[PDB]
């Protein structure tokens, strides 16, 4: 049985436990290509099912995702409950290495679900984003305001009847918005943002944004302060919203790949991989081995690039401005190899449905060998220059520390989750893209996630990525760079240029789009900054019916208030430098 | 050929104030401090230009003031989001004359690939732009080439020397476009290296 | 019937074959040679499914789903491995010889062969040998020929010969050298040859008029419109790119014009793209022609109209219901004049009275194909209402259909039906002044003047019913033919009588009404069809008004000092000298029009109105069905200086500026409400289409496909800033791809057909409830009237026989599909197709005048001597001269007029 085969997952023990607890008629099991059991639960039993999953012998401890879907235009809904809208809850059990997708069906008039925040605190921002983009009200939410769009925004953009394209610009709207930007400091009310007891009169309100002098993006944090002590803080995000999901509903399966590049713009091919993997799951494509090793090579190269930039920016935020120049020279070496392979520096747009855009250029191994010889001495130099310095250690150790429980309840993944002592990497637990054929280690922490522990874990991850790159250079199969499937978009170019059936396939795939049959697919990968995921719903057309991108920087920014509570502003700056987030990843 | 801002006029340039104008323009163009404004991935390539492998410091554009008062050039490098557009306009208003604008990337040029509900389709909708860079992202040397283009744009524009003597309007030269200037050599290209090699 | 496809049970129709039954269920089977309108032949061998004998069976057998009936308890599989392998192999065999032509082929992105190559999953070529090659032929100005792309699916020959009755297209050659085309280079003679571009699943037959300015299907802006070239009202999809009307595709209507148009509707659109059209309002001041915008034109016209003492309005059957009603509201009901002559209006009102008061059910165009005998009186259907002639051909083949059904042969087995019914056909009796294009299948043809055809009809009605008035003076041979017609009509279960206003005689319409009443009195299921002239002739007849002669009399007498002419050239309904004198005497002439007419040289004000591609409105076709047509594109999107509005918008704004001195343009639904509130006869036009607030789950209807391209570059040469998307406040459609065009959307107006995997016109199968039937949620268009409870009385006005008087010549009308409609001659592709302007002469009259064939003769009509070359017409009765109606210089009002001093020049 192939990995893309449609499975109902009725042999999962979670289905049997749910049947024994709630009854055989309490839910509907859906057969998908997501790889996880999809269970449609009634709305009135949602909190009961969540509590039952939370109190399992090997419980589902992390709310991985929570969002909505507009099901009004979905023609192929066979074996599904009648739904105008739906809300899905993706929960991960690390102990079982399993996950379950609960789904709640809502009518068009009764668009309200009970809040999930009493079970999982990340449901705060997840439900705020669901309300902002779909208009679904969550009863019991502490403060259900818009998180992506401004508060004075009419309509909900991810609904099907909302126009995707840009409206006409008016200087009047900009000028009045400048007026509210002017009186926002004067007319600030903490009750709007969920804060309480604002201005006792021992607290002051501090706004860091909107523009920070850093490469992680532009955003605001409002802080309740007693002197230099932070008591309450909520981040103001949505300043980097690009409508990537709404764009996914109006681009074909092939023409959306450059938009998948700019989700985490320090990731590139790392961001391209889960999307093309989920599309290949929809298409029923098993890629050959050379495609797997090429994609692994480019993903590890871009992971090293992102980790180098993150370590450099953390060192610069500490105060040492020297190693960022040398590490950007190293990034220039990586960019030289990436320019040679894909033709571009930062957003290659090189992964394809079924393979990659071109074969590897003649001489890639030379550039890879020079880069692999160049890296370790520079890494040791950066280590001895800044990451073994006592001033950097005093600035970074013990700042914004959290344990395994806090990382599990807030959906923190990547360096922080492994620094809390939990060994969970997608490249080993749920392997993808032929990662089982590479010998590499997963670094883990002692059990407490400091800034320093996360930075050293990222350094060890860079070392392991260098090991993977060495294995890619030494052992590469000789064969096709595209699959032997009719849905490989585009087909190989020489056969397009001299065969007429291949020309027909190329013509209809680049113009109208490749036709993915109606199914739901899900791919979860380990990104450069945590765990990334693409959830793609196809209605049988040439475009995505629903593109849902889960990014870890959302969860990290939501964990920001729970970890910095009771600390200083400089601790907040060091924490922001030690998260490895981009605002495009948060806001997408 | 020049354009007024206080109108298409001619060149108004004794000889002493002419040399004063060339010296003032030389000092302005040889010392341009960009404003550190991070929007999106185009700012990542901007700070890649800022590092040691490209050396934007050679052009005297490396001081990178964090306050808009001390900066002369605004490099809008990133997407012009609707929430961030009043911030961009306020930061542009906080800058002082003379001020120039470089749009870096297709997002700042026209909105780029993000013709979406929450993106302003170009920064020229609300602030004037002096130099445009196509690319997504433009490479750092393209940003330095745009800096040179702005340098020869400044080098022949005319501005008042003092606020009490002379015409207070600002002259901007209607320069020949780079497309028509480079068409003589771009069309003559016949062969390129095949994409199967390094 | 009960079938089991891939283990899933379905209920289908047992009389259908498995291919159309499974396509109606939403299942996908590739097919080439089968068509819903043409039946099954089993040629392409593409539709192979695997049939099993019973519920438990593992071997099966590859059967042909188009050739297999969907009987009760059938077991088939589509996704069987052997069936899929064979379908991919059939695609591969078709692709062995196919040219590497998709980038330079006009069927690219619209190709059924491309869709089925992709859908079978064939993308790898292992064939390494040569590909066969064919030379091409010149097929005329409309169809472009490329025989290399043929897959030998035999659809073209089957449609063109068996369905459309054409004789000049066939299949030649042998084993793999089969050639589909004409026996020699020449124009395709059929009036329905344009449907080959949709019948052909490949790019062998392509729209050449579209090919001149070619763009792909995904790049089109489509709208659901009504064809404006005659009164049949066929549903069309006009598609536009870069501000010009690019193509007319057939839009499916299961009640009217299901899969097929005629060549006048498909290739006569080129008047929209004419460069001399008015794009701005123009005011004539002395010798200068100054250009206004909309507001100043409205203010000036309102001021001048307010100073006038009486303003009259001359409508037209070209304009929609809303434009005519807006003109009627502007000038007043008693000052509104229909733009047609007195005789044309009298014939139109009589045909309307017969239709909506005669008690006989008038059929739709699809319903015509089920009648058992057809009598066409006076009307040249193929040249005036061509789609009715096609439906008459199908009704004639109905006898072979019945003969094959009597032998338990399935109705989709077209070859067996044609073999059983060899040459037996239902009776067709056509009367005209000469031979018609229906004569190859007609049981009898009567070449006689209009009075003699009316007398033949009155005699048929008297022989059917003795209470009908009798005709005395019938020859014994003509009486024998009369009783042959009567015996054929009386034995028919469903007789159909077709007449119209194009014969130029009231008595022909009266005789047809008498025949229909006599057949109704015998208990027969008689239907009656009346063919009008223009697109909204029925609408102008229902709304009514004075004739053009009364308007010219008011202008000449000085009682009217202001005339507003709406979408009328005024020369097809009256003499040019009289119209010019009356318009020159009027101190204000104001022409609201979209085509540069000859009456604008004296016009004081010209309003640049919109054509059907740039306007919304309602038109009433010949059967009395109200149909809404929608705007295709915004003319001001590309050229911002273009101020071209709807005619009803112009006239409503003029009425508002005349009354309240303020400008209000309108919304379209406001004008629709005004029409249904003030004219109860036109109250049914509200249900023709839903209002502008109609949504499909909250979103509008997309005009263009979702892969519409060039949004940030197609206007970049004007300005790099992208403009506002045009807002359509009038209708429910949006001028963008941000809309709904789902096949399952609860709507009736479909701008274009597209399904994922079905890019060709075969996506209409996805847009129908059953394949070849109606649309899923009904067809657009609502009949304005029901059939009457009681009929009329017999028309006792029997005319005398035609007497050829000396010195005078009766003008026999000759109509052409290319040349008689007013707007179609303006299309520059038609001048290569329109015949040379002739004059038809009987051999005895030509010998009496000493003129041969081809010599020039000069005749004076209304004191205007024009010369034409002589063509000898054998079937024309002596004492008559035949003139081509609607051409240059020959108005259609000249039908039945007398001609003086016809003499060789
Ligand atoms: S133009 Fe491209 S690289 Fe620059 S900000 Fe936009 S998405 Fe990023
Ligand atoms: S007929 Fe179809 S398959 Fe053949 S060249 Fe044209 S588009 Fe391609
Ligand atoms: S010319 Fe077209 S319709 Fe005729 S057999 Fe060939 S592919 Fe079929
Ligand atoms: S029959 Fe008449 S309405 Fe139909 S396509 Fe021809 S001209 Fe148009
Ligand atoms: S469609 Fe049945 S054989 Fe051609
Ligand atoms: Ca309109």
């Amino acid at each position: 049985e192939p990995a893309w085969q449609t499975r109902d997952h009725l042999d999962d023990p979670v289905i049997g436990e749910l049947r024994n607890r709630f009854g055989p008629d309490a839910f509907t099991v859906q057969a998908t290509r997501t790889g996880v059991p999809v269970v449609w639960i009634k709305r009135e039993q949602l909190l009961e099912v969540g509590d039952f999953l939370k109190k399992l012998p090997k419980p589902y401890v992390m709310l991985f995702d929570l969002h909505g879907m507009d099901e009004r235009l979905r023609t192929h809904r066979e074996g599904l409950p009648a739904a105008d809208f739906s809300v899905f809850y993706h929960l991960i059990s690390i102990d079982r290495n399993r996950d379950i997708m609960l789904k709640v069906a809502l009518a068009e008039n009764d668009l309200h679900v009970p809040t999930f925040t009493k079970l999982f605190p990340n449901a705060n921002w997840y439900e705020r984003e669901t309300w902002d983009l779909f208009g679904i009200t969550f009863d019991g939410h502490p403060n259900l305001r818009r998180i992506m769009m401004p508060q004075t925004w009419k309509g909900h953009p991810l609904r099907k009847d909302y126009p995707a394209r840009a409206t006409e610009f008016s200087p009047f709207e900009l000028t009045k918005a400048k007026q509210d930007l002017e009186m926002e400091a004067l007319t600030f009310k903490p009750e709007e943002w969920g804060m309480k007891r604002g201005t006792n009169e021992d607290f002051m309100f501090l706004n860091l944004g909107p523009n920070h002098p850093s490469a992680h993006g532009a955003f605001r944090i409002v802080l309740q302060l007693d002197g230099e002590e932070i008591v309450d803080c909520v981040p103001d995000i949505g300043y980097h919203h690009r409508g990537a999901e709404k764009m996914g509903e109006r681009q074909s399966w092939h023409s959306y790949i450059p938009y998948t590049d700019r989700i985490e713009y320090l990731g590139g091919c790392v961001n391209e991989m889960p999307y093309v993997l989920a599309v290949e799951k929809l298409a029923g494509i098993t890629v050959p081995d050379r495609v797997n090793v090429i994609r692994v090579m480019l993903s590890e190269l871009f992971r090293i690039n992102s980790h180098l930039l993150y370590i450099s920016t953390f060192i610069q935020d500490v105060g040492a401005m020297t190693p960022v120049f040398f590490a950007f020279t190293d990034r220039q070496k990586i960019y030289d190899l990436v320019e040679a392979i894909t033709g571009f520096r930062m957003h290659p747009a090189w992964f394809r449905i079924g393979g990659v855009a071109h074969d590897l250029p003649r001489g890639w191994d030379r550039l890879l060998r020079e880069f692999l010889d160049w890296m370790p001495k520079r890494l040791a130099s950066y280590e001895k220059a800044a990451l073994q310095n006592t001033i950097l250690k005093g600035r970074s150790q013990g700042v914004a520390a959290y344990g395994a429980k806090e990382a599990l309840e807030w959906g923190t993944t990547g360096a922080g989750l492994r620094a809390t002592g939990i060994d969970f990497d997608v490249r080993k637990a749920r392997p993808y893209s032929g990662y089982e054929n590479f010998d590499f280690e997963i670094p883990v922490g002692g059990g407490v996630s400091d800034c320093y522990t996360r930075v050293m874990l990222k350094v060890e991850e860079l070392r392991q990525s260098l090991r993977i790159l060495e294995q890619c250079l030494n052992n590469m199969p000789e064969g096709p760079f595209k699959a032997d499937h009719p849905l490989t978009t585009p087909p190989p170019k020489e056969r397009t240029l001299q065969h007429i059936e291949t020309l027909i396939t190329h013509f209809l795939q680049v113009s109208w789009g490749p036709v993915m049959p109606a199914n739901e697919s899900f791919q979860m990968i380990e990104a450069t900054k945590g765990i990334n995921s693409y959830y793609l719903t196809s209605d049988g057309s040439t475009m995505s019916y629903r593109t849902r991108i889960r990014t870890p920087s959302y969860a990290h920014l939501q964990q920001i208030p729970a970890a910095i509570r009771g600390s200083l502003v400089s601790d907040l700056i060091v924490y922001l430098g030690s998260i490895d987030f981009v605002m495009s990843d948060v806001d997408r | 050929d020049y354009t007024l801002t206080r109108e298409i006029v001619t060149d108004p340039l004794n000889v002493f104030m002419g040399k004063l104008n060339d010296m003032v323009n030389w000092g302005r163009k040889n010392s341009i401090w960009p404003y550190n404004f991070g929007l999106s991935c185009c700012y990542v390539e901007m700070v890649t230009s800022f590092t040691a492998v490209h050396d934007v410091a050679r052009f005297g554009a490396e001081v990178l003031r964090a306050s808009p008062r001390q900066a002369d050039l605004m490099v809008v490098a990133g997407t012009c989001f609707t929430k961030m557009a009043p911030v961009i306009q306020r930061l542009y208003d906080q800058m002082l004359e003379p001020k120039w604008v470089i749009s870096m990337g297709a997002c700042a040029n026209s909105g780029g690939m993000y013709d979406i509900y929450s993106v302003v389709q170009g920064v020229d909708k609300f602030i004037p732009v002096d130099v445009y860079i196509p690319g997504c992202p433009p490479r750092p040397e393209a940003y330095m080439q745009a800096l040179m283009l702005l340098q020869e744009s400044i080098g022949k524009e005319r501005r008042p020397l003092s606020w009490v003597v002379g015409d207070q309007g600002v002259y901007r030269a209607n320069m020949q476009s780079e497309r028509e200037r480079k068409r003589g050599e771009r069309i003559a290209v016949t062969n390129l290296r095949t994409p199967d090699e390094i | 019937a009960t079938i089991h496809v891939d283990g899933k049970e379905y209920e289908v129709n047992g009389a259908d074959n498995l291919l159309e039954a499974c396509l109606s269920l939403g299942l996908d089977i590739p097919y080439f040679c089968w068509h819903p309108a043409l039946g099954s032949v089993g040629a392409c061998r593409q539709c192979a499914v695997k049939q099993y004998q019973n519920a438990e069976d593992t071997r099966g057998r590859l059967v042909m789903s188009c050739m297999t009936p969907a009987s009760d308890g059938t077991f088939i599989s589509i996704d069987d491995e052997e069936a899929k392998q064979f379908r991919e192999s059939v695609v591969e065999w078709l692709m062995t010889n196919h040219p590497h032509d998709c980038p330079v082929c006009e069927e690219g992105g619209n190709c059924h062969l491309q869709d089925m190559t992709v859908m079978t999953g064939h993308s790898f070529r292992r064939y390494r040998f040569t590909k066969r090659t064919h030379r091409n032929q010149d097929l005329g100005p409309f169809i472009s020929h490329e025989m290399n792309r043929c897959i030998a699916c035999y659809r073209c020959v089957r449609y063109y010969k068996d369905y459309a009755g054409g004789t000049d297209l066939g299949v030649y050659g042998a084993h793999d050298n089969v050639y589909f085309g004409r026996p020699e280079d020449g124009t395709l003679e059929s009036e329905f040859s344009g449907n080959l571009v949709e019948i052909c699943p490949t790019g062998v037959f392509t729209d050449k008029t579209h090919s001149e300015r070619y763009n792909r299907k995904w790049d089109m802006q489509f709208a659901p419109s009504i064809c404006q070239q005659c009164s049949i009202g066929c549903n069309i999809s006009p598609g536009e790119r870069y501000g010009e009307l690019r193509r007319i595709e057939n839009r499916y209507n299961g009640t009217v014009n299901h899969y097929f148009l005629c060549d006048r509707g498909r290739f006569g659109y080129g008047y929209v793209n004419l460069k001399d059209r008015p794009r701005q309002p123009v005011q004539r001041r002395g010798d200068d022609f100054i250009t206004l915008n909309a507001e100043q034109a409205m203010q000036g016209a309102a001021d001048i109209l307010r100073q006038s003492k009486k303003v009259i309005g001359i409508g037209s059957p070209r304009a929609s219901v809303e434009s005519n009603f807006a003109l009627r509201e502007l000038v007043g009901e008693e000052n509104f004049y229909t733009g047609i002559a007195h005789g044309e209006q009298e014939r139109l009102q009589l045909a309307l009275k017969v239709l909506r008061e005669g008690g006989i059910y008038t059929p739709a165009l699809r319903e015509i194909e089920s009648y058992d005998a057809v009598l066409v009186l006076g009307e040249d259907v193929t040249q005036t209402g061509a789609r009715v002639a096609l439906a008459v051909r199908q009704a004639v083949k109905g006898k072979a259909r019945e003969m094959a059904a009597a032998q338990k042969v399935a109705d989709w087995q077209i070859a067996a039906i044609l073999n059983i019914g060899q040459r037996a056909k239902h009776p067709l009796f056509v009367t005209n002044v000469d031979d018609t294009r229906l004569d190859d299948i007609a049981a009898w043809t009567y070449r006689a003047p209009v009075e003699d055809q009316a007398r033949l009809g009155f005699a048929i009605a008297h022989a059917l019913d003795n209470s009908a008035p009798a005709v005395d003076g019938i020859e014994p041979e003509l009486q024998s033919k009369i009783d042959v017609i009567v015996q054929a009509l009386a034995g028919a279960k469903k007789p159909l009588i077709i007449s119209g206003t194009n014969a130029g005689s009231l008595e022909v319409i009266q005789a047809a009404a008498n025949v229909a009443k006599a057949l109704k009195g015998r208990g027969a299921d008689v239907g009656i069809t009346m063919i009008a002239r223009s697109v909204n002739s029925m609408g102008l007849g229902i709304m009514g008004g004075g004739s053009l002669e009364e308007a010219l009399t008011e202008l000449e007498t000085g009682r009217a000092d202001a005339v507003v002419v709406l979408e009328n050239d005024l020369h097809r309904h009256a003499s040019a000298t009289r119209v010019n004198a009356a318009l020159a005497k009027a101190p204000l002439v104001m022409v609201v029009d979209h085509q540069r007419t000859a009456i604008m040289e004296n016009a004081h004000l010209v309003l640049s109105a919109a054509s059907f591609a740039e306007s919304d409105g309602t038109v009433i076709n010949n059967e009395g069905r109200a149909q809404r047509f929608f705007q295709v594109y915004d003319p001001a999107y590309y050229d911002s200086k273009t101020v071209m509005l709807e005619s009803w918008r112009w006239l409503h704004s003029l009425h508002s500026t005349l009354l309240s001195r303020e400008v209000d343009w309108t919304q379209l639904d406001h004008v629709i409400d005004a029409v249904v509130a003030k004219i109860p006869e036109l109250a049914g036009i509200k249900d023709a289409a839903p209002d502008a607030t109609f949504r499909i789950r909250g979103q509008k209807l997309a005009r263009e496909p979702h892969r519409y391209s060039g949004r940030t570059a197609m206007r970049a040469n004007i300005s790099v800033h992208e403009p506002r998307q045009p807002q359509d406040i009038d209708t429910m459609f949006t001028f963008s791809m941000e809309g709904n065009n789902q096949p399952t959307a609860h709507r009736s107006q479909v701008p274009f057909a597209w399904a994922p995997g079905w890019n060709s016109p075969q996506a209409w199968n996805k847009f129908q409830d059953e394949v070849g039937g109606k649309l899923r949620f009904g067809d657009p268009g609502v009949r304005l009237f029901e059939t009457s409870e009681n009929g009329l009385d017999y028309f006792t006005s029997v005319p005398a026989r035609f007497q050829p008087q000396d010195g005078k010549w009766r003008i026999a009308p000759y109509y052409h599909l290319f040349g008689s409609d007013e707007l179609s001659q303006r299309a520059p592709v038609f001048q290569s197709r329109m015949p040379q302007p002739y004059i038809k002469l009987n051999p005895a009259d030509a010998a009496k005048l000493g003129v041969n064939a081809g010599t020039r003769v000069s005749f004076s009509y209304d004191g205007n001597t024009v010369t034409l070359p002589v063509e000898i017409a054998e079937g024309l009765t002596a004492g008559q001269v035949g003139l081509p109606m609607g051409m240059s210089g020959i108005a259609p009002v000249l039908a039945g007029a007398h001609l003086e001093d016809l003499k060789e020049a």
